[PDB]
RNA sequence: CCUUUAACGAGGAUCCAUUGGAGGGCAAGUCUGGUCGCAGCAGCCGCGGUAAUUCCAGCUCCAAUAGCGUAUAUUAAAGUU
RNA sequence: GACGACCCAUUCGAACGUCUGCCCUAUCAACUUUCGAUGGUAGUCGCCGUGCCUACCAUGGUGACCACGGGUGACGGGGAAUCAGGGUUCGAUUCCGGAGAGGGAGCCUGAGAAACGGCUACCACAUCCAAGGAAGGCAGCAGGCGCGCAAAUUACCCACUC
RNA sequence: UACCUGGUUGAUCCUGCCAGUAGCAUAUGCUUGUCUCAAAGAUUAAGCCAUGCAUGUCUAAGUACGCACGGCCGGUACAGUGAAACUGCGAAUGGCUCAUUAAAUCAGUUAUGGUUCCUUUGGUCGCUACUUGGAUAACUGUGGUAAUUC
């Protein structure tokens, strides 16, 4: 049932002194077929990764302790809770919510965090995984007895703890919802705890700031304002750093834990870079294969849990083959000519408005043939800057009007495609390519095959953003026009989206500019970079396209975080804003080490 | 060839057609013949019989109880 | 880690400390442990250092003794409230002790007094 | 762990050495017959109970008279089996022990008891009023048919006083049938 | 491991006299420490509830016990499972009754009410004779009281009939050849009769005859020895049968002829 | 949970008894169809080479029965320690 | 009345010592000793008796009635299965005794420990890190990996026995 | 229940074993309506271990100025409930396992006249005084480290 399999990672694996009883009976290997391979030689005994049976017969005679079993990650029908519907992804057995501290899950985008976590609340009940006749209340409170699970559900059966809830999605909410500014949070649930949260998310500027005025970003504060103030006693937090300030995420982090205390449950999911080791106190760490089926493990400690989610990739029990170290592009190598044909296609530092918003502007050397990078706080305009370069507003007192030809992609996601995104796929077609820029990008997670054919309605937001930057550069266009392209994405397949735009668009010498809140993707695209100063709500300045190093310094000093880049995996994290290190670090200003 | 031991011994496999349900390189679980240490019957040299073949049953795999899980 | 006195190094050591000594406290009646502390000699190798005042000049620093002392507490030793207020022998002990003048937001104000113990 | 448990528990038959002899399994048969029992174990509990009371018959039988042991417990014997209609007061002593049959043992059942004191049709018939709660021993239910009857409980057995057979309301039978006059023969 | 002093009593390995089940639960209750064996004793606790079913569960005890009811040889003990023992005088005032251990003839205890002017004196067994600093002479009974200046002629083996307010012992029966003897261990326990012989193996367990009232004789040793009467009368009230332990032959007649199977 | 009780709840084609055998030892067929020293059975003796009481199956019959078969250690049989 | 306290007794023990009692092996017939082996004298030490340990002295002690060495899928016993009479085989396992908390070693506190739900160090493992440092012991109850022919729920409660 | 039956031969009488036969306890196969009991990670690996829990404790009677709550106004030893904290006691019992270990452990039998003993029970308590000393915790306030019952 469980696919195990023998491994040989060995202090010295002496293929020149045991005489190599490791090969000499393997009981494949005498039926014709190599499992092992080696011979008197100098190095590793090699192993096939699915030619030994799992018979330990590998293990049981090598004279130094070389060889090991591993379990290999298959779909067990054991512990199956729900399916999210007949035929479709499988899903195992929930983690039990440990109270007076934050859980806190993670996982790669699309095994089973929403369903889970849709089931912990009470708004998905269990069917035990059956196609038909789901079961109701009494074969529940059956399936679970002798476990917590068995109390757990009465107490949310008679409400005495009944649950609230986070959305996944930003964009969804201020359609369905109606309020007018200030009145709604009022007279939602409080004025006392109403206050405190409204202060320290910085969000007092909507008592006149609308629903309709608010951003995604803002939105997602809300939303996290909303429910943080709604009077129930479990709370979870689906994807609470969905486009935010680098300081923000911390901030948001704070928020949430302040309600720790009072004898409260709560789950968090996130896709985390340094955020949720000060937002959650155990980690349940998430292994399976994508939208097919999902396993989730038992608790473990924050450092713990976060190292055997990428210090290497295995359980203390079992294993999976997913999540290794690369969370930084070690391969530093970068090659393509230099051309003397350049054109330079500067603007004017303009000024405009739309209500509120004073956000200057200097001039700036952009040139065609190499990716020029942006930074900036949330809410400080962004956005509406290649906003009005795409043919709107203030193109007529100065505004350098497009001089190739535009690709927009927009990052409120909502393509009208209903139906499916086949018909989208039709105002481009495919045909043009079938080429690494396609494949490697469009593929990694499990293949092209999810995203062509489906109805854009009941998508994944990640493979829908995969389809809008596939249709952005699939588009009659040169100047393409980007914002948060790394949002609703894990962290290897914003890499791989990153990486593969990068080096697709540089093979041509060509223009993009790109629109960031994160780092790596960030740190892996530029040679100069323009950046937004000032706080909101009154004045910003984008400043001219300067080098990386003094650019992104003066973002950080402006933000006041620093870096640590630990050589081991490359892993980044933040100094605590007081530290030994936070002090050469803020009198010397490097934020950035090993270039 | 044995798990705990790693040491090679030959089976037998009891009733009509059975040698068409053992699949290669699976595992069995064999028992003993009856005589506690010897060759049982007109066969030279076998001192032992299979019972399972794949955590199912000859019995239930001949009578048509079961079905190999494959 | 802290300082301690007596371990003349700048260096810092590993001791085996136990009860009565400073910069440890015993978990079980009978224990020992062995931990850190730094040599009492003083260096730029430190990030903080605890002066205690024993001799003011003249100009007063401008926030830390222009202020007031508290009232503290009192005394509920008989005889150490007798040594404080001169006392005769035969002076009444009670009258004398410190009436702890109590007031906030809620009741009616008090006063309270220790329980004079020998 | 410790635990407050009994674990004292014990086998009440024994296996016939010889499993297929003709003598014995046609003797069997005709005593499964003429009594009405379910499977061979309910004639080898009797002949279990009744090997074990010749064991301590004989033990005593090779004591010397006279002995303290041998006449208190062979006065608490032949006492214990008397009071059980299975040796006559007439004979009182314990080489009159040795001389008892299984098919005594098998005859203070309180099945054979319903059946030759008159309530049923046949020993079977017994067998299945006993076991439907149709009968009482003394202000009391019985629902075993392997029951033994002291002697002096004997002219206690009578139709229990909740049973249609004797001042009891009407089973599920004749009361859905009494209704079908009613609600099928009336208006249906 | 064991590096010090046990506290817990397993239910089968506790004393077979104190006649407890089986199936209630795995423990026993212990008797703490105090003047009487532990093999000997009869816990309060055990008293109450499985004799005199005053109470019904261990919390009963301690709440029948601390509202300062009950009365051992006077003084008012509080805890429950103090262990009371052979010769010792259970007062329960609220009620106005009064108790005696004493062994029936079977080997254990039992109830055996007395009148209240009788339960102001009980007997001790001496067991050692010393002479204290300055030259006082003591005594040692055999609940671990010491009697300062007692008449020099009572020696080891003799019985004493103290009081329960001051001690000072008041009378002495002294062991010879002839006196009332009730003996207190082994297979003989709780039988009566005269003393009749003693032979002596020096150094080792010096043996004792005795002589029922029915010409039935058996030996004991000396240390089981409890010398309870002047001669054929004795002191201290008795129990119904008197120590006889009739045989199980007759024990049988007298149930069949009493047909004592109701009341 | 068991026990105590109202209301529904049996016509047998279900509110369905199984596990191993049928030459001998050892209770039970010198039935019928198939295979042809093959496939197989068989603890032991032994069955199968075109007319199988022993293989594969139908029918019938046997033993124990809410249980029965197999592998193994051990005891009696063993006066074969 | 509560508490504390010297010593004596008593209680719960603990410790050391006497007699008798053990599975297989001769392809184990001699073993033991200034690296104390048996004994004497005086001490050291210890809660006390004692080669327990030191100094001097003597040359002893054990063995075909099996010493000494080796093996045990050996923790001992109350007991379990079968059993005419005699016996054979089993006893990790709820009661009693012993021994141990990954392996060896040293000690604090206490009436009581050579204690691991105590501490210190070496050996083997393993966790956190800002690379300076810190932390660990399920052969307790559940639970998981591994191992294998082979063994249950990460539930409820102090109401019963204590 | 003090028991045998098949097999070397053309047949016979023997020695002699292999096979059958009955119980027991570990595994496993097929099957399963009721009801009372109830064993269960010993065998191999005394191998390794994520998370939670398994040892704490206040009376009339050691120390109460937490305003924390508090009443009839007063502490004039000082009321009264009482967090925390010093102090005392317990943590050496219980539970788990069977690696070690063959005159060892263990059993019955005896001895401490060769020793120690918290506690309980009973003895014992007479060769500035109307009451002495300084110093700590909780509490107030300032802190350090990424991190700990620092
Ligand atoms: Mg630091
Ligand atoms: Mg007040
Ligand atoms: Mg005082
Ligand atoms: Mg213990
Ligand atoms: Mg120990
Ligand atoms: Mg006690
Ligand atoms: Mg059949
Ligand atoms: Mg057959
Ligand atoms: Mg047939
Ligand atoms: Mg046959
Ligand atoms: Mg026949
Ligand atoms: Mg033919
Ligand atoms: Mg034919
Ligand atoms: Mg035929
Ligand atoms: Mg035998
Ligand atoms: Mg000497
Ligand atoms: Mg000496
Ligand atoms: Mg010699
Ligand atoms: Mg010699
Ligand atoms: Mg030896
Ligand atoms: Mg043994
Ligand atoms: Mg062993
Ligand atoms: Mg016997
Ligand atoms: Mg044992
Ligand atoms: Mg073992
Ligand atoms: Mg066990
Ligand atoms: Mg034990
Ligand atoms: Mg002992
Ligand atoms: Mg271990
Ligand atoms: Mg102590
Ligand atoms: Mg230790
Ligand atoms: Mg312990
Ligand atoms: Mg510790
Ligand atoms: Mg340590
Ligand atoms: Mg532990
Ligand atoms: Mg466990
Ligand atoms: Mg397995
Ligand atoms: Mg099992
Ligand atoms: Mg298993
Ligand atoms: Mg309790
Ligand atoms: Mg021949
Ligand atoms: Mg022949
Ligand atoms: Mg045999
Ligand atoms: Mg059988
Ligand atoms: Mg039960
Ligand atoms: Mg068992
Ligand atoms: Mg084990
Ligand atoms: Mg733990
Ligand atoms: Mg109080
Ligand atoms: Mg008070
Ligand atoms: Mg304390
Ligand atoms: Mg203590
Ligand atoms: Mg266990
Ligand atoms: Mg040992
Ligand atoms: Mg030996
Ligand atoms: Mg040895
Ligand atoms: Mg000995
Ligand atoms: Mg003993
Ligand atoms: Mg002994
Ligand atoms: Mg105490
Ligand atoms: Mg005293």
């Amino acid at each position: 049932k469980l696919t195990r399999i023998a491994i040989v990672n060995h202090d010295k694996c002496k293929p020149k002194k045991c005489r190599q009883e490791c090969k000499k009976s393997c009981p494949v290997v005498r039926m014709g077929k190599l499992c092992i391979e080696v011979t008197p030689q100098s190095k590793i005994a090699w192993i096939s990764e699915t030619l030994c049976i799992g018979c330990g017969i590998c293990i049981k005679k090598c004279p130094f302790g070389a060889l090991s079993i591993v379990n290999l990650p298959s779909n067990l029908e054991k512990e199956t809770t729900h399916r999210y519907c007949a035929n479709a992804f499988k899903l195992h057995r929930l983690p039990i919510p440990r109270p007076g501290e934050v859980l806190g899950l993670v996982g790669t985008n699309g095994i089973g965090k929403s369903t889970a976590l849709k089931i912990l609340a009470g708004k998905q009940k269990p069917n035990l995984g059956k196609y038909d006749d789901p079961p109701d209340w009494q074969e529940i409170l059956t399936y679970f007895r002798g476990s917590e699970l068995q109390n757990y559900f009465t107490k949310i059966l008679e409400d005495d703890l009944k649950a609230i809830i986070k959305p996944q999605y930003v964009d969804q909410i201020p359609k369905a919802a109606k309020g007018t500014v200030g009145s709604i949070l009022d007279r939602k649930d409080e004025t006392k705890t109403q206050a405190i949260v409204c202060q320290q998310l910085d969000l007092t500027h909507l008592k006149e700031r609308n629903v309709e005025d608010l951003s995604g970003g803002e939105l997602q504060r809300f939303a996290c304002a909303v429910v943080c103030i709604q009077k129930a006693d479990i709370f979870m937090f689906d994807e609470p750093s969905s486009y935010l300030d680098v300081k923000q995420r911390l901030k948001a982090a704070i928020t949430i834990r302040s309600l720790i205390n009072p004898d409260r449950y709560i789950i968090v999911v996130e896709h985390d870079l340094s955020v949720l080791d000060y937002l959650s106190d155990f980690i349940c760490c998430l292994y399976g294969v994508p939208s097919a089926y999902g396993v989730v493990t038992m608790p473990f400690s924050v450092r713990e849990g976060i190292n055997i989610f990428l210090d290497g990739y295995v359980p203390t029990e079992n294993l999976r083959f997913r999540d290794a170290s690369l969370v930084f592009k070690v391969a530093e190598t970068a090659n393509e000519e230099e051309v003397k044909k350049m054109c330079m296609y500067k603007y004017p530092g303009m000024k405009k408005k739309m209500g509120e918003f004073e956000l200057a502007i200097v001039a700036g050397e952009f040139t065609d043939s190499e990716i020029m990078v942006m930074l900036g706080e949330n809410g400080t305009g962004k956005t509406t800057f290649i906003r009005m370069l795409a043919g709107r507003l203030k193109p007529d007192e100065g505004g350098e009007v497009p001089v190739l030809n535009v690709s927009y992609k927009p990052q409120k996601i909502s393509p009208k495609s209903t139906g499916s995104v086949r018909q989208l796929l039709h105002e481009k077609i495919r045909d043009a390519y079938t080429h690494p820029q396609f494949v490697t990008d469009v593929m990694k997670p499990l293949q092209i095959e999810n995203i062509i054919d489906q109805e854009v309605q009941t998508l994944s937001g990640g493979e829908l953003q995969r389809v809008a930057l596939a249709l952005c550069l699939g588009k009659p266009a040169d100047v393409y026009l980007i914002d948060e392209p790394s949002a609703y994405l894990d962290s290897e397949q914003r890499l791989m989206a990153a990486r593969v735009v990068k080096r697709f668009i540089l093979h041509a010498k060509k223009t993009a500019f790109v629109v960031e809140h994160d780092f790596i993707m960030a740190t892996y695209l530029a040679d100069r970079v323009i950046v937004f100063d000032g706080i909101p709500s009154k004045n910003t300045v984008a400043n001219s396209p300067q080098t990386l190093l003094a650019g992104m310094n003066k973002f950080l000093s402006q933000l006041e975080i620093t870096f640590r880049r630990d050589p081991n995996n490359y892993r980044p994290r933040i100094n605590k804003l007081n530290s030994i290190k936070d002090v050469e670090q803020k009198k010397s200003g490097n934020y950035f080490f090993l270039d | 060839q044995l798990i705990k031991n790693g040491k090679k011994i030959t089976a037998f496999v009891p009733n009509d057609g059975c040698l068409n349900f053992i699949e290669e390189n699976d595992e069995v679980l064999v028992a003993g013949f009856g005589r506690k240490g010897h060759a049982v019957g007109d066969i030279p040299g076998v001192r032992f019989k299979v019972v399972k073949v794949a955590n199912v049953s000859l019995l239930a795999l001949y009578k048509g109880k079961k079905e190999r899980p494959r | 880690f802290p300082m301690k006195q007596g371990v003349l190094t700048h260096g810092r050591v590993r001791l085996l400390l136990s009860k009565g000594h400073s910069c440890y406290r015993p978990r079980r009646t009978g224990e020992r442990k062995r931990k850190s502390v730094r040599g009492c000699i003083v260096d730029a190798n430190l990030s903080v250092l605890n002066l205690v005042i024993v001799k003011k000049g003249e100009k007063d620093i401008p926030g830390l003794t222009d202020t007031t002392v508290t009232r503290r507490l009192g005394p509920k030793r008989a005889s150490r409230i007798r040594k404080l207020f001169n006392l005769s022998k035969e002076d009444d002990v009670r009258q004398y002790v410190v009436r702890k003048p109590l007031n906030k937001e809620g009741k009616k104000p008090r006063t309270k007094a220790p329980k004079i113990q020998r | 762990m410790p635990v407050a448990r009994s674990w004292v528990c014990r086998k009440t038959y024994v296996t016939p050495r010889r499993p297929f002899e003709k003598s014995r399994l046609d003797q069997e048969l005709k005593l499964i017959g003429e009594y009405g029992l379910r499977n061979k174990r309910e004639v080898w509990r009797v002949k279990f109970t009744l090997a074990k009371i010749r064991k301590a018959a004989r033990e005593l039988l090779t004591l010397d008279e006279k002995d303290p042991r041998r006449l208190f417990e062979g006065n608490a014997l032949l006492r214990r089996l008397v009071r059980i209609g299975v040796l006559d007061e007439g004979k009182m002593k314990l080489d009159y022990i040795l001389g008892l049959k299984i098919e005594d043992f098998l005859e203070r059942r309180l099945q054979t008891q319903v059946f030759k004191l008159g309530l049923a049709k046949s020993i079977h018939h017994a067998r299945v009023l006993i076991r439907q709660r149709h009968i009482r021993v003394r202000k009391q239910v019985v629902n075993i048919p392997s029951f033994i009857v002291r002697l002096d409980s004997q002219k206690h057995i009578d139709f229990s006083l909740r049973s249609p057979y004797g001042g009891g309301r009407p089973g599920r039978v004749k009361r859905k049938n009494a209704k079908k006059g009613q609600g099928g023969a009336g208006a249906g | 491991m064991a590096r010090g002093p046990k506290k817990h009593l397993k239910r089968v390995a506790a004393p077979k006299h104190w006649m407890l089940d089986k199936l209630t639960s795995v423990f026993a209750p212990r008797p703490s420490t105090g003047p009487h064996k532990l093999r000997e004793c009869l816990p309060l606790i055990i008293f109450l509830r499985n004799k005199l079913k005053y109470a019904l569960t261990g919390d009963e005890v301690k709440k029948i016990c601390m509202q300062r009811f009950i009365k051992i040889d006077g003084k008012v003990r509080a805890d429950i499972t103090y262990p009371a023992g052979f010769m010792d005088v259970i007062s329960i005032d609220k009620t106005g009754e009064n108790f005696r251990l004493i062994y029936d003839t079977k080997g254990r205890f039992a109830v055996h009410r007395i009148t209240p002017e009788e339960a102001k004196y009980k007997l001790c067994k001496v067991r050692k004779i010393f002479v204290g600093t300055k030259g006082i002479p003591h005594l040692v009974t055999h609940d671990a009281r010491t009697i300062r200046y007692p008449d020099p002629l009572i020696k080891m083996n003799d019985t004493i009939q103290i009081d329960l307010e001051t001690g000072k012992i008041t009378d002495f029966i002294k062991f010879d050849t002839g006196n009332l003897c009730m003996v207190t261990g082994g297979a003989n326990l709780g039988r009566i009769g005269v003393i009749t012989n003693r032979e002596r193996h020096p150094g080792s367990f010096d043996v004792v005859h005795v002589k029922d009232a029915n010409g039935n004789s058996f030996a004991t040793r000396l240390s089981n020895i409890f010398v309870i009467g002047k001669g054929n009368k004795p002191w201290i009230s008795l129990p119904r049968g008197k120590g006889i332990r009739l045989t199980i032959a007759e024990e049988r007649d007298k149930r069949l002829a009493a047909k004592q199977s109701s009341g």
